[PDB]
């Protein structure tokens, strides 16, 4: 099985420096060309930077936003992609994936991005509160619950049920920037009614560039 | 560079037809188009490449042709698990570019929303802020009024709504609406409601609770 596993994204000021890694498994890691490509709402997908083997000079490409700008290096003993970036604008913003290409022809394994804000606003961890069932959330044989992740900055923020264990009828909302230049969000999940108070339910919220790992249970 | 023009930027089809994406390249690209899919908040998977070679572990249903500077993916037989978006990408010339990518929604049958009506959390409340959340659960289509009255008063300015992109398992999408106010406006009320229409509801749904009950 190829892994591709990124790390590193955050918040930085407009003009800050921030690395970026990736560690890859499952293929012969020397033997091949490493790239970065983000994606943005406004841009799509855009490579952006490739190191090919040190067979052949470990030659590192560029697109030419972010020519000058970026350094893209690879530690074959790690088997770890790293992309330096510096002078970074607020259009660099974007998820950035991990991704081998073989040989010049398709991204043929990518990672899972990891997620760069450009912003002169600061870092802030959310509040959790739990969004409880009664009956005014009791639709039949189907009661609702949540978590409300509420006034934070930067995105992202994950949110799972049971440490990943429930998934099914879970709906995590995309987030909204308030007026106070803050995002919130909550995660719902339905469940059988006749469930509530014989089996815990707990929301584990995660905020990366605040440090924020919190465990709400949710009860009736 | 090559640009990669995806046109349709949308496409919405029933379950069990079959959907063609354009993917048409500004120069020749011979036989260089890789396709790729994308599904909400994951990564993009490659499906095709060179035109029409699927790699493995795609679905039979899958398929590419086309060569110099228009392409097709098709799908024979589309399935809920196919919602997602679809990129064409080439490497004929340096730097490789990619199209804007074709969003694909599954239709399905109406569904009215499961509605469904949170009061701030005691926890919250202390805080200063209650929000009160009012969440419309698996409904298609997409299209919903939600309305907030407090004492039977039509809110205004003081909600916002998110909606999930279209569920691959369902087809449904799935709608919160949350409102804001400070405690003291909030306490100064009784009845919270939320009232909810939908092409699959025959009457407007109340979802309401009264303040500390």
């Amino acid at each position: 099985e190829v892994k591709l596993e990124e790390s590193g994204g955050g918040l930085v000021q407009p003009g800050g420096s921030m690395k970026l890694s990736c560690v890859a498994s499952g293929f012969i890691f020397s033997n091949h060309w490493m790239n970065w490509v983000r994606q943005s709402p406004e841009k799509g997908l855009e490579w952006v930077a490739e190191i090919r083997s040190k067979s052949i000079n470990s030659a590192t490409h560029y697109a030419e936003s972010v020519k000058g700008r970026f350094t893209i290096s690879r530690d074959d003993s790690k088997s770890a992609v790293y992309l330096q970036m510096t002078d970074l604008r607020t259009e660099d913003t974007g998820v950035y994936y991990c991704s081998r290409n073989y040989y010049g022809s398709t991204y043929d394994y990518w990672g899972q991005g990891t997620t760069l804000t450009v912003s002169s606003a600061s870092t802030k961890g959310p509040s959790v509160f739990p969004l409880a069932p009664s009956s005014k959330s009791t639709s039949g044989g189907t009661a609702a619950l949540g978590c409300l992740v509420k006034d934070y900055f930067p995105e992202p923020v994950t949110v799972s049920w049971n440490s990943g264990a429930l998934t099914s009828g879970v709906h995590t909302f995309p987030a909204v920037l308030q007026s106070s230049g803050l995002y919130s969000l909550s995660s719902v999940v339905t469940v059988p009614s006749s469930s509530l108070g014989t089996q815990t339910y707990i929301c584990n919220v995660n905020h990366k560039p605040s440090n924020t790992k919190v465990d709400k249970k949710v009860e009736p | 560079d090559i640009l990669l023009t995806q046109s349709p930027a949308i496409l919405s089809v029933s379950p069990g037809e079959r959907v063609s994406f354009s993917c048409r390249a500004s120069q020749f690209v011979g036989s260089s188009i890789h396709w790729y899919q994308q599904r909400t908040n994951g990564s993009p998977r490659l499906l095709i490449k060179y035109a029409s070679e699927s790699m493995s572990g795609i679905p039979s249903r899958f398929s590419g042709s086309g060569s110099g500077t228009d392409f097709t993916l098709s799908i024979n037989t589309v399935e809920s698990e196919d919602i997602a978006d679809y990129y064409c990408q080439q490497s004929h010339s340096w730097p490789f570019t990619f199209g804007s990518g074709t969003n694909l929604e599954v239709k399905r049958t109406v569904a009215a929303p499961s509605v469904f009506i949170f009061p701030p959390s005691d926890e919250q409340l202390k805080s200063g802020t209650a929000s009160v959340v009012c969440l419309l659960n698996n409904f298609y289509p997409r299209e919903a009024k939600v309305q907030w009255k407090v004492d039977n008063a039509l809110q205004s300015g003081n909600s916002q709504e998110s909606v999930t992109e279209q569920d691959s398992k369902d087809s449904t999408y799935s709608l919160s609406s949350t409102l804001t106010l400070s405690k003291a406006d909030y306490e100064k009320h009784k009845v919270y409601a939320c009232e909810v229409t939908h092409q699959g509801l025959s009457s407007p749904v109340t979802k309401s609770f009264n303040r500390g009950e």
